[PDB]
RNA sequence: AAUUCUUGGACCGGCGCAAGACGGACCAGAGCGAAAGCAUUUGCCAAGAAUGUUUUCAUUAAUCAAGAACGAAAGUCGGAGGUUCGAAGACGAUCAGAUACCGUCGUAGUUCCGACCAUAAACGAUGCCGACCGGCGAUGCGGCGGCGUUAUUCCCAUGAC
């Protein structure tokens, strides 16, 4: 599947067991108006970019 | 010593309400002593429902839903987690928890 | 060490005439080996079809249930056997805070078949309504049901199974029930639950070729 | 864009859900046929600019000649020699990404027997680059305000055809290709070639392809201005804060807000076959001022690496306008208007009489 | 909701029809026209409002001419108002005819 | 092993019968008739151990074989038929179920139409246990 | 996990047939009943509280030793029945032991008809009758007054708000 840009909007909050994963609301810059949810490793900012393999699959916000 | 006033059951004027199993155990309670729950659920989980919407042959087919009305005895409820204890004060407090999101 | 699927003819599967989309699919039969036969053998089998597939695309709640009563050659013709229609939907009508009303009628029409229709209805609660509850009293039930059976039983008696299908197609005997209760007390969800066949006249071939065109 | 007339007959409707499924393979290499006009040297020295070193956007006086399929003297050559679909990069570049498209838009079909003259309406804005389109609010205002979508449309292009030729050493000796520009010292740095595509289905596609200038390093450029006017109320991040610690996420904002736009401008260079797409970075002196401008930096992409980046799929590009081709080398002769509903995501197709 | 995917209606309204009910067939299709299916004129919009208007004068119904049209005015403005002269001159053709026939009906016939 | 519809559009349904109770996974293929099956992989013929025969990993397995095995009879599409056990017993499907639906939509096969058919009773027998219950 | 069931085709899918239980969801701090208790449809039989009344009789009333009717479940005797469940039993596990909790079968019983039994955390742990003493918003049945919405299009008049 073609790799695809999906740009962070607003950092939400922090989840997985050892609190890891930053859960944040990504905007994609290929669709206008689609925004979904993804976890990500690692230290993330408001307002920069992701590589997702797939931009389709959606984590569970809790 | 006197805990709840309704004695722990919505039962008021009866006398006799016919018992019902418990969905986890076989424990006859009766049918208005047992905590009740109404789950609604998708057949298919949360990744399922994507890999089921393109792997269709049909156009928009709303895939169905799972309704289940479950009766749990007061011990299962509270093993479960599906009630909790609470305060002498919070006890009286009738309003159901909300659900917003 | 025999292949068992290798002695498996493929019949195609036809809807009678009252449906848009006429073939429903295949079905396998064994080759006639010995003395029990395939088209004998594949005479009385039972397909359970959603409207939407058996149409074009419409309600998918809605199941109808068709025998091969006959096989002519390499084509299995279906005929009307009985309704059912979905759980999701039953149980999605189902809710607390209102009448559920049953009906059911033991009715023949002109030509052999002697139905059972279970018909449902549930107490609309009113737009301005602002007690929780829109629960209808006894004989106010009873006199919805006794309605219900005196449409049910007029709708089928007087006219043959091919219109009655035509009926059932739509809901018309349902929306003509709805609008008859208005007065006594105002349903909403109501349909024809199930058709049931209890009895059906002896099998003619001249009868099936008329319903199959 | 237009007023619709009760005389004009809606003959196919197609809308962005069915568009996006479309694909083609096999869409063969573009082939020089004819390559026109004079290009100048770039000056690689406009990028020592920075927030800190900026500069001033003058207005500069060259001759912008937009003329369309029908006002073109080689493509009128061309058309009884080999070729059936006729078009140029601003044109198809439109039906290509029209899966971004916000605002209405519209191309006439001019079908003179076995031909299709992808033409578009002059004097109508269709040469306009529109601003911040696919925002969570386009700009909301009227007519008479600044911060019109018009306005800010005018002054946007007036900026392009200003940087386009600012940045360019535009008085030391042009490459030449082979003829003068076919319209006309006075003249902008624009050259015109025309290219075949064998088109998988049975089609030949001739296209006017228009490269921006010449850089060394020789190397060919299509190049464009990028507008930020009012960013606090645009609904995008402020370019003169810093710009330097967060140039992606500048970059990615401004793309999200002109979706259609970028999609257009790089679909151009990928289509003309540019190896390298420079961009401008142009801002206003103050907030609420249409009048002034400074060139805060700019930043280059090959289009191949842009396109796969922002996002695109040539397959889809190409996969369209098979479609659309097909469609009206399908039905009958005449004018057509390949029109975009103006509210919601849907294009339509109107046969119209010889007049309009 | 009663619909997904607009041409439906016409297929609820032909099933109906059947059966010989162009009340509730002629339900279904005003149900379509005022719903959240306002997507400005789909190409299956022109056949539904010519069996809406075929069932209001087979019916005689004129204030549901009057809302049916209402409605196809709004959902076909600038788009296309060809729409718009083609619908209406063949509600008013359909009328002219059934008074043709209601005379020679009542004045060769029943006259007689 | 020749089902004579066309190579190009036409998909042959048949109709998968996943059975998911808390202690075993099925995944059975028939006719719409459902009269003649075509496949039966249990989620207990695949794994050897007791306790993971009501897997969502076994109906993963039992699913790809099934899928598998059909594909070369030539059933395209299914249409599908979830329960859990029912009668007096729980209503809610095993944890075979979605891994069973999912694995046999991944192995490239097209889902028709889907619906419960649990056997839900008017009012039924008395249910195991004792009037005290299951206590554990 | 094992006891148990199965290539003498179990479990699973399909079409039929028979039996004996039970009346899901709607079902509520709703209704009725002296209490125990009482829920699929329709018919027949007798009873009943409440409201309504400018009818009738005119103290006929309240509570009750003796005496009497009904009284869940289990239990007993005789007849019919035995689908599910299941005290004792028989084994399989668990454990130091397990005569238990967990499992597989399973007899009396569980169901109906006719005779006994008369106890329950039979609870509101709260005798029955009568009077007076704050507020508020719902709820079920009956009656009364009242803008308006709606179904009978034909609306008087009936239902639903
Ligand atoms: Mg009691
Ligand atoms: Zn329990």
């Amino acid at each position: 599947q073609p790799i695809k840009l999906a740009r962070v909007t607003k950092v939400l909050g922090r989840t997985g067991s050892q609190g890891q994963c930053t859960q944040v609301r990504v905007e994609f810059m290929d669709d206008t108006s689609r925004s979904i949810i993804r976890n990500v490793k690692g230290p993330v900012r408001e307002g920069d970019v992701l590589t997702l393999l797939e931009s389709e699959r959606e984590a569970r916000r809790l | 010593t006197k805990k709840r006033r309704n004695n722990g059951r919505a039962k008021k004027g009866r006398g006799h309400v016919q018992p019902i199993r418990c969905t986890n155990c076989a424990r006859c309670v009766p049918k208005d002593k047992a905590i009740k729950k109404f789950v609604i659920r998708n057949i298919v989980e949360a990744a399922a429902v994507r890999d089921i919407s393109e792997v269709s042959v049909f156009d928009a087919y709303v895939l169905p839903k799972l309704y289940v009305k479950l009766h749990y005895c007061v011990s299962c409820a509270i093993h479960s987690k599906v009630v909790r204890n609470r305060s002498r004060e919070a006890r009286k407090d009738r309003t159901p928890p909300p659900r917003f999101r | 060490v025999v292949d068992p699927f290798s002695k498996k003819d493929w019949y195609d599967v036809k809807a009678p005439a009252m449906f848009n989309i006429r073939n429903i699919g295949k079905t396998l039969v064994t080759r006639t080996q010995g003395t029990k036969i395939a088209s004998d053998g594949l005479k009385g089998r039972v397909f359970e079809v959603s409207l939407a597939d058996l149409q074009n695309d419409e309600v998918a709640f809605r199941k109808f249930k068709l025998i091969t009563e006959d096989v002519q050659g390499k084509n299995c013709l279906t005929n009307f056997h009985g309704m059912d229609l979905t759980r999701d939907k039953m149980c999605s009508m189902v809710k607390k805070w209102q009448t559920m009303i049953e009906a059911h009628v033991d009715v023949k029409t002109t030509d052999g078949y002697l139905l059972r229709l279970f018909c449902v209805g549930f107490t609309k609660k009113r737009n301005n309504q602002i007690r929780k509850t829109s629960y209808a009293q006894h004989q106010q039930v009873r006199q919805i049901r006794k309605k219900m059976m005196e449409i049910m039983t007029r709708e089928v008696q007087t006219n043959d199974l091919k219109e009655v299908v035509n009926k059932l197609i739509p809901d018309s005997i349902g929306k003509d029930i709805e609008k008859a209760c208005q007065s006594i007390y105002p349903l909403h969800d109501v349909f024809v639950r199930k058709v049931k066949m209890l009895k059906k006249p002896k099998f003619e071939l001249g009868k099936l070729m008329e319903l199959h065109g | 864009s237009v007023t619709v007339r009760p005389d004009w007959v809606t003959i196919e409707e197609m809308d962005f859900p069915r568009l996006s499924k479309l694909t083609l393979p096999g869409v063969k290499e573009g082939e020089d046929v004819l390559c026109c006009g004079a290009v100048e040297y770039y000056d690689k020295s406009y990028d020592r600019v920075n927030v800190k070193n900026e500069k001033p956007l003058q207005r500069i006086d060259r001759i912008f000649h937009t003329v369309t399929t029908t006002d073109d003297p080689v493509i009128r050559k061309l058309s009884k020699t080999e070729g059936n679909v006729y078009a140029t990069d601003a044109i198809l570049a439109t039906i290509m990404c029209c899966t971004r498209s916000n605002y209405s838009w519209d191309i006439v079909i001019e079908k003179i027997g076995n031909k299709l003259f992808f033409d578009k309406r002059d004097n109508t804005e269709f040469d306009l680059l529109t601003v911040n389109e696919t925002s969570v609010e386009p700009p909301q205002d009227d007519g008479n305000s600044l911060n019109s979508p018009r306005n800010l449309a005018l002054e946007a292009t007036f900026i392009n055809h200003n940087f386009s030729q600012q940045v360019l050493k535009s008085n030391e000796p042009r490459y030449k290709f082979d003829e003068p520009n076919p319209f006309i010292g006075e003249v902008a740095s624009v050259a015109y070639r025309y290219r075949k595509w064998d088109l998988n289905n049975g089609i030949t596609l001739i296209a006017r392809c228009e490269h921006d200038a010449v850089m060394q390093g020789t190397q060919f450029l299509t190049i464009k201005a990028l507008n930020e006017w009012d960013s606090k109320l645009a609904n995008g991040v402020e370019w003169r804060r810093k710009l330097d610690t967060q140039r992606g996420a500048v970059l990615a904002n401004e793309l999200r807000n002109n979706a259609c736009k970028l999609a257009k401008w790089t679909v151009q260079a990928l289509l003309a076959g540019s190896d390298q797409l420079k961009f401008g970075y142009v801002s206003r002196a103050s907030v609420r001022d249409s009048s002034k401008h400074v060139i805060l930096e700019t930043q280059q992409y090959k289009p191949n690496e842009f396109a796969t980046q922002i996002n695109l799929n040539m397959d889809n590009a190409w996969g369209i306008l098979r479609c659309i081709i097909d469609i009206c080398m399908n039905q009958k002769d005449g004018k057509y208007l390949i029109m975009k509903d103006p509210n919601k995501p849907m294009i339509r197709l109107y046969d119209i009489p010889d007049n309009t | 909701a009663y619909f997904q995917r607009p041409e439906n209606a016409l297929k609820r309204a032909n099933e109906f029809l059947e059966v010989g009910k162009k009340q509730p067939a002629l339900d279904v299709l005003y149900d379509v026209m005022k719903s959240k299916k306002h997507r400005t004129w789909q190409k299956i919009h022109e056949p539904i409002m010519l069996k809406y208007l075929e069932l209001c004068v087979d019916l005689r119904k004129s204030h549901l001419a009057k809302e049916g049209l209402y409605q196809y005015k709004n959902i076909c403005q600038q788009v296309n108002i060809k729409s718009l002269e083609d619908v209406v001159r063949a509600y008013l053709k359909l009328a002219e005819e059934k008074t043709e026939a209601a005379k020679e009906e009542s004045q060769q016939m029943v006259l007689d | 092993s020749l089902g004579p519809q066309v190579a190009e559009g036409e998909n042959v349904f048949g109709v998968c019968h996943i059975f998911a109770s808390f202690n075993d996974t099925f995944v059975h293929v028939t006719d719409l008739s459902g009269k003649e099956t075509i496949c039966r992989v249990t989620g207990g013929m695949k794994v050897k151990a007791d306790r993971d025969e009501s897997s969502p990993y076994a109906a993963m397995l039992a699913a790809q074989d099934v899928a598998q095995r059909c594909k070369e009879l030539g059933i395209t599409a299914l249409h599908i038929k979830l329960r859990a056990t029912g009668g007096n017993r729980t209503k809610t499907p095993g944890p075979g179920a979605q891994s069973a639906l999912r694995a046999l939509a991944r192995s490239g096969m097209k889902i028709g139409r889907i619906e419960d058919v649990t056997p839900i009773p008017s009012d039924s027998t008395r249910r195991k246990g004792g009037r005290r219950g299951r206590r554990l």
